């Protein structure tokens, strides 16, 4: 109905008003689309249901530790799509650079393992890659680490004859992309620790910090309990086609929900914090 | 939270 500028010009307007206090970024494949990457989870156009060809147990094994011992054959097939290099970030990615140029930006924790945030120039420390990425690969019996080019490499034969083992206890080797049944990096829990504790700080000091949860379902855990953990005096916002996780099931009287993509949300925004200026500078380094 | 990777409860 009516644009999404005056509900995005509130949250322009908490920042301007709430200015001593950083952002968090909590992201899914949502910001990626237009990139090229589908998401995972929309009715008909996501991966999950593109899948058929496959003829898996069900979409998600293809993602899950067990299955993939069982039969890594389905996971090559779908990495060899899904492998970083021929994307570029989207004008959100670079929405974050933004945040970060003007060091308004305390951490962007993101589901997605296309690494767009760091191509976008985020720096590593302001980055949670909570589901990992194609960045090495690991034994998923021992855990021993092997770089990145022996998965690779594998992943560009046709037929693929034997797949990646690990020489110290024979299990099958992946990209350190966290499946299902198997825990986050350390870094997820230690980071959000940190933040939270951050948090906790600045409302029990005053200005409100905000939290933007874009672009995903918050259908999997535990990422999914990351804006249910967002203490109660902090003011949460949801960028999303649809209104999902804990914004639908306990929706707090502070919460602010758009429905927009998140390019156009990303432009309505810097357009109203009046930070043209220095978004052209990124856009065109 | 933390806990090994799943889709949430229904
Ligand atoms: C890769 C992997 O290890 O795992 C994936 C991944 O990290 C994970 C979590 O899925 P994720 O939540 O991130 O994916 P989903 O595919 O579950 O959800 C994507 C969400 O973004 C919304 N969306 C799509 N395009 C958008 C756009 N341009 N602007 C705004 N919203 C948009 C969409 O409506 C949906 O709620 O589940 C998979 O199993
Ligand atoms: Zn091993």
């Amino acid at each position: 109905t009516a644009s999404t500028e005056m509900s995005v010009r509130k949250i322009a307007a908490h920042m301007k008003s709430n200015p001593n206090a950083k952002v968090i970024f909590m992201v899914g494949a949502g910001i990626s689309t237009s990139c090229g990457i589908p998401d995972f989870r929309s009715p008909g156009t996501g991966l999950y249901h593109n899948l058929a060809r496959l003829k898996l147990p069900y979409p998600e094994a293809v993602f899950d530790v067990d299955f993939f011992q069982s039969d890594p054959l389905p996971f090559y097939t779908l990495a060899k799509e899904l492998y970083p290099g021929n994307f570029r970030p989207s004008k959100f990615h670079y929405l974050l650079k933004l945040f970060q140029d003007k060091d308004v930006l305390k951490r962007v924790y993101t589901q997605n393992i296309d690494t767009l945030e760091r191509q976008a120039g985020v720096k590593d420390d302001l980055i949670i890659e909570a589901h990992g990425s194609f960045a090495h690969c690991h034994c998923i019996g021992c855990g021993k680490v092997y770089p990145p080019q022996v998965f690779k490499s594998k992943l560009a034969e046709h037929p693929i004859k034997d797949f990646v083992k690990c020489d110290v206890c024979g299990e099958l080797v992946k990209p350190a992309i966290v499946f299902f049944g198997e825990d986050l990096p350390d870094s997820f829990s230690e980071t959000w620790l940190n933040d939270s504790e951050w948090l906790r700080e600045k409302i029990t000091t005053p200005q409100q910090p905000l939290v933007i949860v874009v672009g995903t379902s918050l259908a999997v855990y535990p990422f999914a309990s990351l804006p249910e953990e967002i203490p109660r005096k902090v003011k949460r916002v949801l960028c999303n086609l649809e209104t999902v996780g804990d914004f639908k099931a306990n929706k707090r009287p502070t919460d602010l929900i758009v429905h927009q993509y998140s390019d156009e949300f990303a432009e309505q925004l810097v357009e109203e914090l009046g930070w043209q200026e220095d978004f052209e500078k990124i856009l065109t380094a | 939270k933390g806990g090994a990777k799943r889709h949430r409860k229904i």
